[PDB]
RNA sequence: GGAAUACUGCCAGCUGGGACUGAGGACUGCGACGUAAGUCAAGGAUGCUGGCAUAAUGGUUAUAUGCCGCCCGUCUUGAAACACGGACCAAGGAGUCUAACGUCUAUGCGAGUGUUUGGGUGUAAAACCCAUACGCGUAAUGAAAGUGAACGUAGGUUGGGGCCUCGCAAGAGGUGCACAAUCGACCGAUCCUGAUGUCUUCGGAUGGAUUUGAGUAAGAGCAUAGCUGUUGGGACCCGAAAG
RNA sequence: AAAUAUGUAAGAAGUCCUUGUUACUUAAUUGAACGUGGACAUUUGAAUGAAGAGCUUUUAGUGGGCCAUUUUUGGUAAGC
RNA sequence: GCCCUGAAAAUGGAUGGCGCUCAAGCGUGUUACCUAUACUCUACCGUCAGGGUUGAUAUGAUGCCCUGACGAGUAGGCAGG
């Protein structure tokens, strides 16, 4: 309902959030693997930048 | 320094010795001041009754106020009453000053106490006894003059019996006098109150009001 | 239905005395308020412009504003507990002059002229007012006149 | 169904426990509500006196 | 944390916090902002007033950056010349050598006019400025030049 | 640390008001006083035993 | 029973130490609760007080409010004591010289205080110097000019602002803020 | 006519019997008796004698006796109720997490603040480090085009702690930050006046105003965190007839 | 025309003396406010009390009530 | 005045109960006496308030010490555990 004096605020939850949710556990995994992609291409592609 | 803590105290155990002197002899001016009165009074009835007039006493400038009700289920205007003439607690007492002003604030809080006009004695063994005063709050026994004099003492009242006699001669200082004093902590009668039941008027079934001298009788019991 | 409006319940009040009544006379048109004057507010029923709500009869406030027919007066309400301020434009008719604080004027003044007493001789002021006293040791004669001593009378009708 | 309509019971009790306060007056109290040309040429009584002290302290 | 939590003295106690008489329901009022015009009526005036209806003139397509215009203040100004160089440029004071300070290459482009500044001279490189801003320049004796 | 009672306890009787020595000296509580010989006006007893 | 005529067993509302942990500022105190103890000095107990006071209670005095505060008439050497930050402000130019005995001071702060030839003194340093708080000049922050105050009170026809997310139009103009939409406020 | 006696009242008059209590733990106090040495009942019990280790005495427990004591939990104005749940025991069993927030508090830094989108780096989800941006704050106000905060030591009057001057003091004088009342100035909006100029309709100087703003007037904020409170969420737990 | 209940005052923010401002006001140095400078404290201007005075933010529960004396309405009355 | 008539209801039954007749009844007076978680005095626990104190010499400055007042509680709040 409505109390006190705070300010009106929109949250959007009414959807199935909980459904479409995404952590990001992989923070971490998605740069050491992020990086070991790129590592790997300067290697296979050579002297080039 | 074995010299100097002496020269304090040598001093001050003469300053006392004399600030005592002061004492002996006012408490002596005061027995003579009483005992003239008195008789003065004694003797102003019997020569009116020679003249054929008679001898009007002054009115009672002196009441003492105890509350015998409990402090259950009062109506507020008396409830207020009773607490600014500082009677919160049962079977407790201060001393008023009689003027048409707090004459009103009697009557009006009439069924809950009672009260009459108390003797020498009576103030002087409420005093003795019972006699406490007020020191930022903190309820002190008046054990020394010392203690009165530090407080009272602005106002002369050096004494235990300079505060009985600011008291009892009403006077000057006695606002100050009797607020000094903090409100007398007394027991239920020794021996009764007399009566079947406190709170018929003393004129029909007794307490509960003014009994005029019939308040030493009481307070003297209750103390 | 319940009838609350503005002049109910007055009937009785804002009557005018028995045999006092038509035009209001010149000594209130004529009287000068300034700001600070301390009023009473007594409604007038000869006159419907600018009269006090029911409330404030009997009422008394320090006016904050003059005009041309009217004095502002603010008063001091309770509602709940605190006391707002009310503020109530009101004509001269409805307004007399509060005669509450006048003697306190005629009180410092007194006051002032016994201070040169002490001033001019050295006597104590004895300024601050004291209540009533218990009076005093007297002497009632008895010349001339002698106690007439009565008894209760006794049950009769008188019908 | 039916039930209490109105009471003032107890509502003395609760407006004396914090209650009843006062006017709470400070001086120079607020001007609202008094003659806007007697507030306007106020005004200027007091911006003139004001070159008054400007002047007379130096 | 939960061992802070209240809800933790309240083990024991019947009903939580919540009272014998009302309980503490599913939705009592109804859900969100749910009867802001009947029964929340007072609690939206008094808090919220203006909250309902329309006011003014609508936007279609608007896009913000076509109405960027960060403020600067004469109150600052000299903040934008670096701490050192800005005390011999003060202490030069000259119309033949003075400190060029380009307001929208520094997170600028509209200067106004508060505050006092110093008699020292001032190039101001901006675009729109306000009509106190320059006359307050011209006190120190300095000039405006309008860019894009 | 704990209250004497000067009503009894002769030496706080002492330490309050040393006029005590002095009354107790003197009697005093028992003073006589001087002896009157006055009589009532004969209408005072007209009066008082009257009717 | 009594009837009582105040409230039994309330506690007055003033704190005793403060409510922060800091070992440093738990010595401060110990110092000058010491001090204001064994003085006549006012001036101790008043920084005790305003050390137990809470970061909104002791909002940044800004150096400009120190300058200022010099250039009042007859208080021009003293040293200032301010019980909590004190703040850069770029706005002035000419700052003169004093010392400054605070908590914290900004880099800024610091750093242009001894430009013009000054010390920040720490309190205890400010407390040796000056054992009963002689020829200090005590300056306060102002509490009232923060975010929060602003919505303290928000009333019909008070004026102040209301707790509010967003803000434009289509935000809480209409009804009730102007005569032309229901009412104004 | 001279007492006596009753009655009421005062004595800082003298004495006998009983009861409960012995808190404190060097000395500091106020006193009293003293010619004095000194003594004391004077800011809380010491002296003396006896009795007890197969134990006196104290704890628990069972039983008895005197008096007392209705079943909890719940709703309710009112329950022991002829109101509802509960035959018994063990285990399980109900205000959570999340996103956005209000007050308050602690902390960091402060006219700023926020490393963690990303990059560097690594003893590899840690820790350590960092460019460009971005968010919020540092300006408001109009619906909008727009315009955009110093007449004055950033004001006047009245209060104000602290600090200062003389004063034993008591007072007095001085400065007066936060803060309170109030009179002003300033920025925007609204209405009014409409200058020098202009390409004749543009430009809007100056000066008013019981109008107005969530503004200015030597900044306070940004961030992580705790309790409590708000809303969306299965939302303290269990429960419909239905769709 | 009561009783009871009820608004106001009992001071240093006081009572006065003088005379500067203004666009208001007057026949007008008439006023009105607001100032400048100055006269007077010692019962500082009733009693009584004050367990301290003022201020701010936030937030729980509650929003079925019932009883006694007294005043009181409907009802023959009621544990209405 | 007291008493009597007036004065008829359903299980057996209630001046609370036995029972009381110059009362152990009714009206009135005067004293003694009994005992509440109330009043007075004191010990102890806690809460709130005021004051002293690391000038120290250990072992706690959130301490140690002195003083005064106060203590009902559902829903509910907060604190210390
Ligand atoms: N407003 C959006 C964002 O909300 C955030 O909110 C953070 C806090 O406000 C929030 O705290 C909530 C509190 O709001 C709420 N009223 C009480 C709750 N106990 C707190 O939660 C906290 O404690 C619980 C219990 O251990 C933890 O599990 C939880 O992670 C922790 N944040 O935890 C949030 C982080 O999970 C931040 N205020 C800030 O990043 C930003 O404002
Ligand atoms: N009359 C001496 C005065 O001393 C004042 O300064 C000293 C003291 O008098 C004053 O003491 C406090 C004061 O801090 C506080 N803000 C008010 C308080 N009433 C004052 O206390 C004063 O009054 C009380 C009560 O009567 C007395 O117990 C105390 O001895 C006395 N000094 O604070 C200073 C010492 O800390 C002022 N310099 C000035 O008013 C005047 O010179
Ligand atoms: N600082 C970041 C910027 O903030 C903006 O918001 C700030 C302002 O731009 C915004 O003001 C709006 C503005 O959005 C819009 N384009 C024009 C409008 N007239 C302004 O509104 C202005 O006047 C109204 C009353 O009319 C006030 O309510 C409002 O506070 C005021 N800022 O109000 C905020 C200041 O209080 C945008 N919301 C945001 O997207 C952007 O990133
Ligand atoms: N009942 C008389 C009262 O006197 C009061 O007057 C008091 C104040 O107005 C007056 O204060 C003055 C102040 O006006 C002036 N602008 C500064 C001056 N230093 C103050 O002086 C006062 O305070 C200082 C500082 O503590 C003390 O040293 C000094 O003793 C004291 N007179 O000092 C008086 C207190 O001594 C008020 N006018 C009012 O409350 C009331 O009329
Ligand atoms: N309007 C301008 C103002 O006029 C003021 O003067 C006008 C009045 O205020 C002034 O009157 C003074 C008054 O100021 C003061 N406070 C009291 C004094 N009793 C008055 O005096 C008045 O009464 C006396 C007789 O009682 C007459 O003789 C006299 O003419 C009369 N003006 O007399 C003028 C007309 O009545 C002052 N000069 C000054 O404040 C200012 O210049
Ligand atoms: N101890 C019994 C005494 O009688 C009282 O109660 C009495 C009344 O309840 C009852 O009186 C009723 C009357 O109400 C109803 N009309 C029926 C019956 N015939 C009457 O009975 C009466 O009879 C005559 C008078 O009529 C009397 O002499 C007789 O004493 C009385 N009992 O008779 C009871 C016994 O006399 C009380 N129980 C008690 O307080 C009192 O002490
Ligand atoms: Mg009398
Ligand atoms: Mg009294
Ligand atoms: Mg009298
Ligand atoms: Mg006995
Ligand atoms: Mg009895
Ligand atoms: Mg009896
Ligand atoms: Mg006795
Ligand atoms: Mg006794
Ligand atoms: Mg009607
Ligand atoms: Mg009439
Ligand atoms: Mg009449
Ligand atoms: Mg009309
Ligand atoms: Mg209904
Ligand atoms: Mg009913
Ligand atoms: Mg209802
Ligand atoms: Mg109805
Ligand atoms: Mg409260
Ligand atoms: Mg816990
Ligand atoms: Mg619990
Ligand atoms: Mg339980
Ligand atoms: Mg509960
Ligand atoms: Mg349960
Ligand atoms: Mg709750
Ligand atoms: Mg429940
Ligand atoms: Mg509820
Ligand atoms: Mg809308
Ligand atoms: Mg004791
Ligand atoms: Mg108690
Ligand atoms: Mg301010
Ligand atoms: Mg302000
Ligand atoms: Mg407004
Ligand atoms: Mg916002
Ligand atoms: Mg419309
Ligand atoms: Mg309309
Ligand atoms: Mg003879
Ligand atoms: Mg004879
Ligand atoms: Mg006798
Ligand atoms: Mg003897
Ligand atoms: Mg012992
Ligand atoms: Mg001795
Ligand atoms: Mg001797
Ligand atoms: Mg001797
Ligand atoms: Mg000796
Ligand atoms: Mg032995
Ligand atoms: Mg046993
Ligand atoms: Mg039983
Ligand atoms: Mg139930
Ligand atoms: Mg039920
Ligand atoms: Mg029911
Ligand atoms: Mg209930
Ligand atoms: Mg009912
Ligand atoms: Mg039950
Ligand atoms: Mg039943
Ligand atoms: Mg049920
Ligand atoms: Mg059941
Ligand atoms: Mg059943
Ligand atoms: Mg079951
Ligand atoms: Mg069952
Ligand atoms: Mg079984
Ligand atoms: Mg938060
Ligand atoms: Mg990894
Ligand atoms: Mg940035
Ligand atoms: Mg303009
Ligand atoms: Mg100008
Ligand atoms: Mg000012
Ligand atoms: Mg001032
Ligand atoms: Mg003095
Ligand atoms: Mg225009
Ligand atoms: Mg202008
Ligand atoms: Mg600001
Ligand atoms: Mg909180
Ligand atoms: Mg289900
Ligand atoms: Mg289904
Ligand atoms: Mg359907
Ligand atoms: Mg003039
Ligand atoms: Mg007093
Ligand atoms: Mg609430
Ligand atoms: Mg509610
Ligand atoms: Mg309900
Ligand atoms: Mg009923
Ligand atoms: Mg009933
Ligand atoms: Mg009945
Ligand atoms: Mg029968
Ligand atoms: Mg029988
Ligand atoms: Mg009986
Ligand atoms: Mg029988
Ligand atoms: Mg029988
Ligand atoms: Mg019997
Ligand atoms: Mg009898
Ligand atoms: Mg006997
Ligand atoms: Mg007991
Ligand atoms: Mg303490
Ligand atoms: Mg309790
Ligand atoms: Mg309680
Ligand atoms: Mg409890
Ligand atoms: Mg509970
Ligand atoms: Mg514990």
């Amino acid at each position: 309902a409505i109390s006190k004096n705070l300010p009106i605020l929109k949250n959007h939850f009414r959807k199935h959030w909980q459904e479409r949710v995404k952590v990001h556990f992989d923070q971490a995994g998605k740069k050491v693997s992020r990086r070991n992609a790129r590592a790997t291409r300067a290697a296979k592609i050579a002297p080039r930048p | 320094t074995a010299e100097q803590v002496a020269a304090e105290r040598a001093a001050r155990k003469a300053a006392n010795k004399e600030k005592r002197a002061i004492i002996l002899e006012r408490n002596a001016a005061y027995q003579k001041e009483y005992e003239t009165a008195e008789r003065n009074i004694i003797q102003a009835k019997r020569d009116a009754k020679a003249a054929g007039s008679y001898y009007v006493e002054a009115q009672h400038k002196l009441v003492f106020v105890v509350r015998i009700k409990g402090i259950n289920k009062i109506p507020p205007k008396p409830r207020k009453v009773l607490q600014l003439l500082r009677l919160t607690r049962i079977n407790s007492g201060t001393f008023v000053k009689v003027t048409k002003a707090t004459l009103e604030l009697l009557k009006l809080i009439e069924p809950y106490v009672a009260y009459g006009y108390p003797s020498y004695s009576t103030i002087r063994q409420l005093v003795y006894k019972r006699g406490f005063g007020k020191i930022n709050k903190q309820r002190v026994p008046l054990s020394d003059n010392a203690i009165i004099e530090a407080n009272l003492g602005k106002y002369g009242i050096l004494s235990i019996d300079d505060l009985i006699h600011e008291i009892i001669t009403v006077g000057p200082h006695f606002k100050q006098a009797n607020n000094f004093l903090w409100p007398f902590k007394l027991s239920n009668p020794s021996g009764g109150w007399g009566v079947p039941r406190k709170f018929k008027h003393f004129i029909q079934g007794g307490s509960f009001g003014n009994r005029e001298e019939f308040i030493n009788k009481l307070v003297k019991s209750m103390n | 239905g319940k009838s609350h409006g503005y002049r109910s319940r007055t009937r009785y009040m804002f009557q005018r005395d028995f045999r006092k009544h038509g035009a209001v006379h010149l000594s209130t048109y004529l009287k000068v308020y300034k700001v600070g004057d301390i009023v009473d507010i007594k409604a007038n029923g000869s006159i419907q412009k600018g009269m006090p709500h029911k409330f404030y009869q009997g009422k008394t406030g320090v006016v904050y504003n003059v005009t041309k027919s009217s004095v502002g007066v603010i008063i001091n309400k309770m509602v709940g507990n605190r006391y707002l301020e009310k503020r109530l434009n009101l004509r001269v008719e409805h307004i007399k002059h509060s005669k509450c604080r006048q003697e306190f004027l005629e009180r410092v003044k007194a006051n002032a002229a016994k201070r040169a007493e002490a001033k001019a001789q050295g006597v104590a002021v004895q300024l601050k007012r004291q209540p009533a006293q218990p009076r005093e040791s007297r002497i009632v004669s008895t010349e001339g006149n002698v106690p007439q001593t009565l008894a209760p009378v006794p049950y009769e009708t008188f019908i | 169904a039916k039930s209490k309509n109105h009471t003032a019971h107890n509502q003395t009790r609760k407006a004396h426990r914090n209650g009843i306060k006062k006017p709470k007056t400070y001086k120079y109290p607020s001007l609202k509500g008094v003659d806007p040309k007697f507030r306007r040429n106020h005004k200027h009584a007091l911006h003139g006196t004001a070159k008054a002290l400007a002047a007379a302290k130096k | 944390p939960s061992r802070f939590t209240k809800t933790r003295k309240h083990r024991g106690h019947v009903s939580a916090g919540k009272g014998r008489i009302g309980k503490h329901r599913k939705h009592p009022g109804g859900r969100g902002m749910a009867g802001g015009q009947h029964h929340h009526r007072i609690n939206m005036d008094k808090y919220h007033p203006g909250y309902f209806g329309k006011v003014g003139m609508r936007y279609f397509h608007k896009q913000q950056a076509h109405f960027w215009k960060p403020v600067l203040n004469l109150d600052k100004l000299w903040t934008l010349i670096p701490e050192d160089k800005r005390d011999q440029y003060l202490k030069s004071a000259s119309k033949e050598t003075a400190p060029v300070i380009d307001t929208l290459a520094a997170g600028y482009g509209k200067i106004l006019g508060k505050g006092r500044i110093p008699n020292v001279p001032v190039i101001v490189k901006a675009r729109f400025v306000s009509k106190l801003a320059e006359e307050k320049i011209r006190a120190a004796g300095g000039v405006v030049e309008l860019i894009a | 640390v704990l209250k004497k009672n000067p009503l009894k306890n002769k030496q706080v009787l002492l330490r309050l008001n040393p006029y005590a020595k002095v009354f107790a000296a003197e009697k005093l509580g028992s003073k006589k006083a001087e002896k009157t010989g006055t009589k009532p006006a004969a209408v005072f007893t007209e009066t008082l035993k009257h009717d | 029973g009594i009837d009582h005529t105040s409230k039994q067993h309330k506690r007055s509302g003033h704190r005793t130490a403060p409510k922060s942990d800091n070992v440093y500022l738990k010595l401060l105190v110990k110092l000058y609760t010491f001090l204001a103890r064994r003085t006549d000095a006012p001036f101790n107990k008043v920084v005790l007080k305003a050390l137990f006071l809470s970061k909104i209670n002791r909002p940044p005095v800004s150096v400009s409010r120190i300058a200022r505060a010099l250039k009042q008439e007859g208080a021009a050497n003293k040293t200032v004591v301010v019980v909590g930050t004190v703040t850069d402000d770029a706005r002035i130019f000419e700052f003169p010289k004093t010392t400054v005995a605070a908590l914290r001071f900004t880099a800024g702060a610091r750093a242009k205080i001894v430009k013009a030839g000054g010390e920040c003194i720490t309190l205890d340093q400010l407390a040796v110097r000056a054992p009963k708080g002689q020829n200090t000049l005590i300056l306060r922050g102002p509490r009232n000019s923060r975010e929060a105050v602003r919505h303290f009170g928000m009333g019909p026809h008070k004026g102040k602002a209301p707790r509010i997310l967003s803000t434009g139009r289509k935000f809480e103009r209409a009804r009730g803020r102007r005569r032309s939409k229901g009412f104004k406020v």
